[PDB]
Order: structure tokens, then C-alpha cells, then sequence
């Protein structure tokens, strides 16, 4: 059937324009019952309908974004596009294109979607992490101790413990993106409460994009 | 906007209902409720439109209905492939589209597991850098959906809250984290802070104090 496929930049800097493109494939057939739409989905957040373009090229934009957007179509390329002006970190999201339809039984539904294209907005290019200890502070006789890997860009960061000798009870969590446009993550390991006096625990943080490695020893406080 | 439960689950072969609660402007406004299924990384798919119409191509196990300002998606014989994120949508008489915030529907393939929750206060070292971060780490939970709420002296905190989507661990359980970004001065300016984790209708809470 018809398929929609998005293209995007991956990363854009604040104050710049975000340009996305949706190519329509598999037979199309231009019709006033179809509305070509953009919708974005926030990091673990809800959905926002951005606007559409329909038929002869008339547009309708979500009133809160109206002043920053242009949706246009290039039918010779079987594509339609979104320009979003002066983006900030709050514009980070997965952007989807979708076909809305007015046909009976399908009214006001989006009956075809693209896979989404992730867009990250940030002023950073390469910045290594600050590493802070999460000092141990149970029913199973264990204590959790960790490292906070803060304010780096871009992803990814890897963390091992004791040079990778400690893998048991180790969890390295997915990153959050801060309003600063910089990432933070944590790594934790669960170890015997009785060993907190005799045992050394060091998190090894590697951020290859900034060529930085940090070794941080984590003690009781 | 539209209210869905963050999680729903059932074992293979069982049936499960997912609610979507709006106002009389949208759901009950008219019959323009639709539902969407989304598998990570794949195009969302329309599974129900005009409240109760199932498109050709969609498995007969999905059915929709509505009653009040509340619409519902029922999945009948749960199959592994039915595990996905589901969203409801409605047209509004204000000439716009509203969406729910989504429901993760897990088709149980192992025992439910309660999250291990750990809450760290800011390190003295971080405080020296003029930053304060509270760190709530949540691991080994299944199904892979949780709700986190932050509290400063029993009062709900919204600002400074940064929460990850759950990610699958190598044991097929899930991990997530939530951070509360504060200044050193607001850190010391409160009696205590709490991270409250809700999983499967059960709430566990950790608390720290400066
Ligand atoms: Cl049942
Ligand atoms: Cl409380």
C-alpha cells in the first residue's frame, strides 16, 4: 500500500531552522480527502499535532506553533515538508508525518504514518562529563552505590566498574536530556553491605566523542 | 488532554481493556475517536476509527466502543505481537486533534517484578560545583512501565524533573531513572524530598534529607 518515509537532520542547534521531509511512496493518487500532517512526540511525553497541508496547497497550523512553521508540498518529488523556525531544546522529539483522511468510516483519523525521525536540539558539539559519586546510604544485606555522569554531549557514554571486573548488580541507566541540551546518566551497582569498609569501588566512565575517560572512586559518606 | 492509563497487561489468550477519558467536547463530542498501535521504531498503525470501525488489515481481536466521555479499546485473545504502545485520538469541536498520553500494553511473558528503588541526595562534591541533583534509580521491574512523582515536604514538584523512558535490561526486565535538578540553596531550604514510584497500582517511596 502507500507508505510514508521521513528524512531529517538528526541534530540541529538552537536558533536554527529545522527542515523535515516526508516522501510518499506506493501509488498515492492526490485527493481532497487526504491531508498531509506533521505530529511530534516528546521524550516520554505526549503527542502534539503540528499542522497539515491539503489539496491545492492550503495549510492549517496548530495555533501555538503557527508563528514558527511552514508546511509545503513538492508533488514532483512526491514529498511534503515542515520548516520549524528558531528551535530550542524544547523542540527535541520524534517527528512523524501522517496521512489524514476524510473518507467515510475513517473520518479525522490518520490512516498511514511514517516511522518517525528523531530530532535532537542542542548547542553542544563535544563536551566530556563531570563525574560525581553516589555514595551508599537492606532486607537483602545490600547497598546501592553509583556514579552520576553529568552534562556531556553527544551520547554515548559507557560505564564499567572496577575496570569491568564487577558486572553483578550493575545497571547503567538510559540518559536524560536536560534543558541545557546536555545529557546525564547514572550507573549503579548493588554490593554486600558488610564489604563497604574493606572494598574499593571505582566507576570507569568513557566518553569517546570528547576523548575523555574518568575514574571515580565511590566511598561511604 | 485525553486520559489513558500508562500500563495495561494480560497473559496470552486473555483479554484486556484500555480506557481513554476526554470531555464532551471530544469523546462524546462525537464519534471521531481513533486508536493507534505503535511498536518501537516502526510506523504507528491505525487500528480503530470512528470509535468502532476496524479497518481491513487489522486483526479481528481489536474492538472499540465508548460510553461517556470515555472510549475503550478491547484486545481479545492477547498474542505476543499485540505488545505495543497504544494511543487514542479525537477530533475536537475547536477544530483540532487531541491525543492521549499512551498506554503500554504488555503481554506477560514472565512474572511481574517490583522495582528496586534507590534515591541519592546530591553529593557534597556536586554542591561545590554550584549544582544539586537528586537521583532516583528504578530497576528490575516488569512490565516496563512506571510513574514517578517527586515531593518536597509532601508537596508535588514539577519543575526540574527529568524522567527517562523505561529501557529493557539483559534479563528482560526494565530500568528507568528520574532526576530532580535543584540549586544547593533550595536543597538545604527544604526538610526532605521524596521519589515516589508507582508500578502495577502499587506505590513505593524513598526519601532523603539535607
Ligand atoms: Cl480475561
Ligand atoms: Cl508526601
Amino acid at each position: 500500500q502507500v507508505q510514508l518515509q521521513e528524512s531529517g537532520p538528526g541534530l540541529v542547534k538552537p536558533s536554527q531552522t529545522l527542515s523535515l521531509s516526508c516522501t510518499v511512496s506506493g501509488g498515492s493518487s492526490s485527493s481532497g480527502a487526504h491531508y498531509w500532517s506533521w505530529i511530534r512526540q516528546y521524550p516520554g511525553k505526549g503527542l502534539e499535532w503540528i499542522g497539515y497541508i491539503h489539496y491545492s496547497g492550503n495549510t492549517y497550523y496548530n495555533p501555538s506553533l503557527k508563528s514558527r512553521i511552514t508546511i509545503s508540498q513538492h508533488t514532483s518529488e512526491n514529498q511534503f515538508s515542515l520548516k520549524l523556525n528558531s528551535v530550542t531544546v524544547a523542540d527535541t522529539a520524534v517527528y512523524y508525518c501522517a496521512r489524514g483522511t476524510r473518507l467515510r468510516t475513517l473520518r479525522n483519523a490518520f490512516d498511514i504514518w511514517g516511522q518517525g525521525t528523531m530530532v535532537t536540539v542542542s548547542s553542544a558539539s563535544t563536551k566530556g562529563p563531570s563525574v560525581f559519586p553516589l555514595a551508599p546510604s537492606t532486607s537483602g544485606g545490600t547497598a546501592a552505590l553509583g556514579c552520576l555522569v553529568k552534562d556531556y554531549f553527544p551520547e554515548p557514554v559507557t560505564v564499567s566498574w572496577n575496570s569491568g571486573a564487577l558486572t553483578s548488580g550493575v545497571h547503567t541507566f538510559p540518559a536524560v536530556l536536560q534543558s541545557s541540551g546536555l545529557y546525564s546518566l547514572s550507573s549503579v551497582v548493588t554490593v554486600p553491605s558488610s564489604s563497604l569498609g574493606t572494598q574499593t569501588y571505582i566507576c570507569n566512565v568513557n566518553h569517546k566523542p570528547s576523548n575523555t575517560k574518568v575514574d571515580k572512586r565511590v566511598e561511604p559518606k | 488532554v485525553l486520559t489513558q492509563p500508562p500500563s495495561a497487561s494480560g497473559s496470552p489468550g486473555q483479554s484486556v481493556t484500555i480506557s481513554c477519558t476526554g470531555t464532551s467536547s471530544d469523546v462524546g463530542g462525537y464519534n471521531y475517536v481513533s486508536w493507534y498501535q505503535h511498536h518501537p521504531g516502526k510506523a504507528p498503525k491505525l487500528i480503530i476509527s470512528e470509535v468502532n470501525n476496524r479497518p481491513s488489515g487489522v486483526p479481528d481481536r481489536f474492538s472499540g466502543s465508548k460510553s461517556g466521555n470515555t472510549a475503550s479499546l478491547t484486545v481479545s485473545g492477547l498474542q505476543a505481537e499485540d505488545e505495543a504502545e497504544y494511543y487514542c485520538s479525537s477530533y475536537t469541536d475547536i477544530h483540532n486533534f487531541v491525543f492521549g498520553g499512551g498506554t503500554k500494553l504488555t503481554v506477560l511473558g514472565q512474572p511481574k517484578a517490583a522495582p528496586s528503588v534507590t534515591l541519592f541526595p546530591p553529593s557534597s562534591e556536586e554542591l561545590q560545583a554550584n549544582k544539586a541533583t537528586l537521583v532516583c534509580l528504578i530497576s528490575d521491574f516488569y512490565p516496563g512501565a512506571v510513574t514517578v512523582a517527586w515531593k518536597a515536604d509532601s508537596s508535588p514538584v514539577k519543575a526540574g524533573v527529568e524522567t527517562t523512558t523505561p529501557s529493557k535490561q539483559s534479563n528482560n526486565k526494565y530500568a528507568a531513572s528520574s532526576y530532580l535538578s535543584l540549586t544547593p540553596e533550595q536543597w538545604k531550604s527544604h526538610r526532605s524530598y521524596s521519589c515516589q514510584v508507582t508500578h502495577e497500582g502499587s506505590t513505593v517511596e524513598k526519601t532523603v534529607a539535607p
